[PDB]
RNA sequence: CUCGGAGCAGAACCCAACCUCCGAGCAGUACAUGCUAAGACUUCACCAGUCAAAGCGAACUACUAUACUCAAUUGAUCCAAU
């Protein structure tokens, strides 16, 4: 198929990709009674450290 | 309080891992050899009873 | 301009300020409740009997006799050595780069603790475990600046930044003594006290400081070489050469393990009043200062 | 100048010299200036950069020839219309990490092509799945009544 | 609780307290599950993952232990490698 | 004097009496009753308790196989033993 795009249709080939819903979280409470460590993990964008004004 | 009848033990691997895990059995059978799954070694190996830990 | 210069004119206008025309600004004095009068008083906001309006009620945490919260939780050492941690207080290179920019810090002399202290770019308290500044990744990006820099600990991607720029880091450690005296150094002088020499790390922290992947101030020079290449091949860039650089005697300038301060040797006393510094001769103490 | 026991000429003399340390060693796989590297924003507003890193496979001189075929094949889908193998990483804020990640693929992809390895890997499942439809589809081929 | 020691005229912290719990820098209160070692040999793997977790505290309790300990254990620590390091801070959180 | 089922309490939840009845303080089979993790329930607080997709590792192409049957079948912290 690549041939088709690249020589026969002059034209890049289109790639796609199967992308899933977002997965669902319960709005983020200041005190998460009862829950695990891992809990504010779930509401994290990044995994490098940060620092602030620092 | 008076009666009695199992007693747990504990069954020690035979990997030499040092895993061990407790297990019930009957005070008047014979002493376990059970295959167990060891975490350590990743697999399934043998493990025979050491102690009585306390009666049932 | 209806500010400045409409608050002042209109003051003309007005009677002389004295001592008897001054008043706090609103809300700035919140009345003051006193158990007087039917609101009050009676009462006077205690309840009716009871431990409450007695004040005998039981200490904070008990909960009547139920087993307490604070109690029933079995212990876990989450805080056991806290006070014998060793803490580092992060410096960023966007804090470094700002204190730069701003003139605060002077990049073109070795920089220290000595000299971000003294351009209030880090604060460090000894008395709180602070062991020195660790650099830190954040904002590496965007770091340009060439210095020569000297500090306790820093991450592997902080030390290609510096590195890239043709700039040098070395990892140096402080006992709490000598941190405290290079840190605040005036405060030092004036107890007349001879500079002492800078303590080894203990055992633990050797490792650490005699590997040149940290650029320990304790490591081979001749392993150097290596790991700075090796941080420009991994992170993509060209190690510049900086024995050509102009600069290139004050980036190699570095403190001999036992001393403190650029230029002072330990058991030197200074005389800031007298602007002068007293050398020791004694053989027996030129020994102990020096070994 | 002070120089106590523990002088660095002291704990190591045979690496003395004002100019041991800062010189770079003479005797370099990947050349950079033959890489095109690119920084955009992943997402950005998500919080992790991008660094992109392209060359045109064929052209390269810097990887052996029989190494440049065997990664056009298995590398076929990260090759673009113009040759320029294309790779991506996304997984950090810095963008050292994030070229540093994409240089290491490079250096991956050339250790695969050369290890030329043997050894059964164990079989994904949805390529099991396929292994089962493409054996239905040689079975159903025919052959011509009359060749 | 000692509001005004004698000696000092300070308040103090109540020590039983800094036995059992970890203060966040954010103001949260973790804590291990009251009976996480007793009598696994009767409980199930799911009840003894459960007691095993590291857990949150809520508004009341987290106010209770904030009056029983001083300000020294609200500073924020900057320990070598903590392995709560990441937790101090919070993120993306509303009202 | 703690725990479970039923009536009072007829239909979401909850609901008392020195109210009316019956029970529990185990047993048996497994030895992956391994690890881990979304989202939830909750005995009116807390403590404690309960159910779980996906995933890893197993089992598996005969086993209503995947958080065992079972209603309760139970005891915090400190401390002690190791
Ligand atoms: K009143
Ligand atoms: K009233
Ligand atoms: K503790
Ligand atoms: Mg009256
Ligand atoms: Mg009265
Ligand atoms: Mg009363
Ligand atoms: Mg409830
Ligand atoms: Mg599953």
């Amino acid at each position: 198929v690549t041939y088709i795009f690249h020589q026969l249709l002059d034209m890049r080939e289109p790639v796609f990709e199967f992308v899933r819903p977002p997965p669902y979280h319960p709005k983020q409470k200041r005190f998460p009674h009862r829950q695990p460590l891992r809990y504010l993990d779930r509401y994290r964008d990044s995994h490098e450290p940060t620092y602030g004004i620092y | 309080k008076s009666k009695s009848k199992n007693i747990l033990v504990r069954m020690v691997s035979e990997a030499g891992t040092g895993f061990c895990f407790n297990t019930k059995r009957n005070r008047l059978r014979e002493k376990l050899t059970l295959l167990h799954y060891d975490p350590v070694v990743k697999q399934r190996v043998l493990f025979v009873e050491k102690k009585k830990i306390r009666s049932l | 301009q209806g500010g400045g210069a409409r608050a002042l004119d209109l003051l003309r206008g007005l009677p002389r300020v004295s001592l008897a025309n001054l008043k706090p600004n609103p809300g700035s004095k919140k009345p003051e409740r006193r158990p007087r009068g039917r609101r009050r008083g009676r009462k006077c906001g205690r309840g009716h009997k009871g431990e409450r309006q007695r004040g005998t009620r039981p200490r904070l945490g008990f909960e009547g006799g139920q087993t307490p919260f604070y109690i029933r939780i079995p212990k876990y050492g989450f805080n056991e050595g806290h006070s014998f941690r060793r803490q580092y207080k992060p410096l960023s290179l966007n804090r470094l780069q700002y204190l730069i920019d701003l003139g605060r810090v002077d990049p073109s002399q070795p920089i220290d603790l000595t000299q971000l202290v003294n351009g209030r770019g880090v604060t460090i308290q000894p008395l709180k475990r602070d062991y020195g500044v660790q650099l830190v990744e954040e904002g590496a990006d965007t770091f340009t600046a060439k210095v020569n820099i000297e500090v306790q600990l820093a991450s592997e991607l902080a030390i290609a930044a510096i590195e890239k720029n043709g700039g040098v880091v070395t990892t140096a450690f402080y006992d709490p003594r000598s941190l405290d005296i290079v840190c605040k150094p005036v405060p030092f002088f004036l107890r007349g006290q001879p500079i002492p020499k800078r303590m080894l790390p203990p055992e633990e922290l050797v490792p650490y400081y005699t590997d040149a992947k940290n650029r320990g101030y304790l490591a081979d020079p001749a392993k150097f070489p290596e790991a700075r290449l090796e941080l420009a091949r991994k992170y993509g860039y060209i190690l510049p050469d900086i024995t050509k650089d102009e600069l290139f005697k004050m980036l190699c300038t570095r403190k001999d393990p036992r001393q403190i301060f650029f230029g002072l040797a330990p058991g030197w006393v200074v005389n800031m009043a007298d602007k002068k510094i007293l050398k020791p001769t004694d053989e027996n103490l030129l020994k102990y200062y020096t070994s | 100048e002070f120089k106590s026991i523990y002088s660095l000429d002291k704990l190591y003399p045979e690496s003395q010299g004002s100019d041991t340390a800062w010189r770079v060693p003479n005797g370099s796989d990947i050349p950079l200036d033959r890489l095109t590297i690119s920084y955009c924003r992943s997402s950005g507003n998500k919080v992790n950069s991008k660094a992109e890193v392209r060359f045109h496979l064929a052209t390269a001189e810097w990887i052996a020839e029989p190494v440049r075929q065997k990664i056009a094949i298995t590398h076929k889908n990260k090759i673009n219309r113009l040759g320029e193998l294309i790779l991506t990483s996304e997984s950090s804020r810095y963008q050292f990490r994030n070229l540093a990640d994409c240089l290491q693929k490079i250096r991956d992809m050339i250790t695969e092509a050369s290890q030329t390895p043997k050894e059964p890997t164990k079989e994904d499942v949805k390529l099991h799945r396929i292994r089962i439809e493409n054996m239905n589809r040689e079975r159903l081929r025919q052959k011509r009544i009359h060749s | 609780l000692t509001y005004f020691s004698a000696r000092k005229g300070k308040r103090k912290t109540v020590k039983a307290v800094i036995d059992r719990f970890l203060r966040l820098h954010c103001g949260l209160w973790v804590r291990r599950k009251a009976g996480y070692k007793k009598k696994l040999w009767k409980k199930t793997p799911a009840r003894k993952k459960r007691l095993r977790e590291f857990v949150f505290c809520n508004k009341t309790q987290s106010k209770l232990l904030d009056k029983m300990t001083t300000s020294f254990w609200k500073r924020r620590n900057w320990y070598v490698d903590d392995p709560y390091q990441k937790y101090h801070d919070r993120t993306n959180l509303k009202v």
